[PDB]
């Protein structure tokens, strides 16, 4: 098989083992996997060639996961650049940082009712972490006072975000995360912009896999379907059998719509300009994590259109190797590059829901 | 053996 495919193919046995129980490398079986194989080829090249995007060096890795938001099929997926190994693009030992906001902190007080309209009036300045003296500083280092929560999400204020999931709560940002396939043994409010803050085993924290999979919901209206890698399989003894993902509610289609218009401003205009097309209605987040006591360990970004959603983590092999420079440029690049290869041969705008109405750029609830 | 096929259903490993 080709190399480009390893990746994937890894998943596919686990999923294949998880749905059937057994493992297609001792028993022998067909299995019809949701792979663009041109997608696919495509990613590999916007990794291992200056084609599409110029990375600082040949160390930087790079994870993405591409998902059809109508039904969770993954498309494509590579986990780094340059038999079944690790995949780093299903592993959630990296912290995906500020690209948490959104689905952590944001969504679910939307949803939950903090939050009425875009337009709606937040005061980012110097704030602590709730019961502490420990500053919550901004990406930039600066405070912008009083302004909209558009604006909060465009220039994607930590202090803002920290606040609203006090608001939230612990509890409710939580289940409002599961439903989204995201969860942590315990939540904290240091998580309102992390998904590391403590070494936690797989099936907690932020992968490119559960990012592509939680923003989909965004694209689709409130829907979440589980990554899925596999479509039928053929067993030996003849009969066939299709795996669909049925889905499940995580939020409303007025809460989907609402964080979907804040999110296009956030390339328009704000913190993600450098994945902005002015051709293709898509909506994004940038994310950056950070060393504890300008360099960062990850710099990820996630962006979505009606069809699909793609997931980007970038960073190199040891966390303590800093990202620098132009470095903090790529993940965005190379999400542009495969949304435009998805997209232009393509991809209707989103249309405002029923339970919500526009005044001028903002949205409220009626 | 098992045949893995693309989302095209053409053939892509034989593992
Ligand atoms: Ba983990």
């Amino acid at each position: 098989y080709p190399a480009y495919m390893d990746n994937y193919l890894k998943e596919v046995i686990n999923q294949v083992e998880q749905e059937t129980g057994y493992n297609l490398l001792t028993t022998g079986m067909d299995v019809y996997t949701n792979v663009d194989q041109e997608a696919q080829k495509h990613l590999w090249d916007i990794y291992n060639s200056d084609q599409y995007v110029s990375y600082p060096d040949d160390d930087l890795q790079v994870a993405s996961t591409v998902v059809d938001v109508s039904n969770g099929k993954v498309i494509a997926q590579l986990g780094a650049r340059h038999s079944f190994g690790t995949n780093q693009a299903v592993e959630t030992n990296r912290d995906w940082g500020s690209a948490m906001k959104p689905i952590t902190d944001y969504a679910p007080a939307i949803e939950y009712g903090v939050y009425d309209s875009t337009a709606t009036m937040v005061n980012d300045i110097p704030y602590n972490y709730p019961g502490t003296s420990t500053p919550v500083y901004n990406w930039d280092r600066a405070y912008f006072g009083n302004i909209t929560l558009q604006y909060a999400l465009q220039q994607s204020r930590n202090v803002t975000a920290v606040e609203t999931l006090n608001k939230v709560g612990l509890d409710r940002a939580k289940t409002f995360l599961n439903g989204l396939g995201i969860d942590y043994p315990s939540m904290h409010y240091a998580n309102a912009i992390s998904s590391n803050t403590t070494e936690s085993n797989k099936q907690y924290g932020a992968s490119s896999e559960k990012m592509a999979a939680a923003y989909a919901a965004f694209a689709n209206g409130g829907i979440y379907h589980k990554p899925m890698y596999i479509n039928k399989v053929v067993f030996s003894d003849g009969s066939k059998k299709e795996f669909s993902d049925v889905g499940t509610r995580a939020m409303k289609e007025t809460t989907a719509y609402m964080m979907t218009e804040m999110m296009k401003t956030v390339l328009a205009y704000g913190t993600g300009r450098g994945a902005y097309l002015p051709w293709l209605a898509q909506a994004g987040k940038t994310g950056t994590s950070n060393y504890t006591d300008y360099v960062a360990p990850d710099e990820m970004f996630v962006g979505y259109t009606r069809k699909y959603s793609m997931a980007v983590w970038t960073g190199y092999s040891n966390r303590l190797t800093p990202i620098v420079g132009d470095g903090f440029l790529v993940a965005a690049k190379v999400y542009r590059s495969m949304i435009t290869y998805l997209s232009e041969g393509s991809p209707e705008d989103w249309n405002i829901p029923e339970g919500l109405y526009r005044n001028g750029e903002f949205v409220f609830k009626n | 053996s098992s045949k893995i096929y693309d989302n095209k259903n053409q053939l892509i490993a034989d593992l």
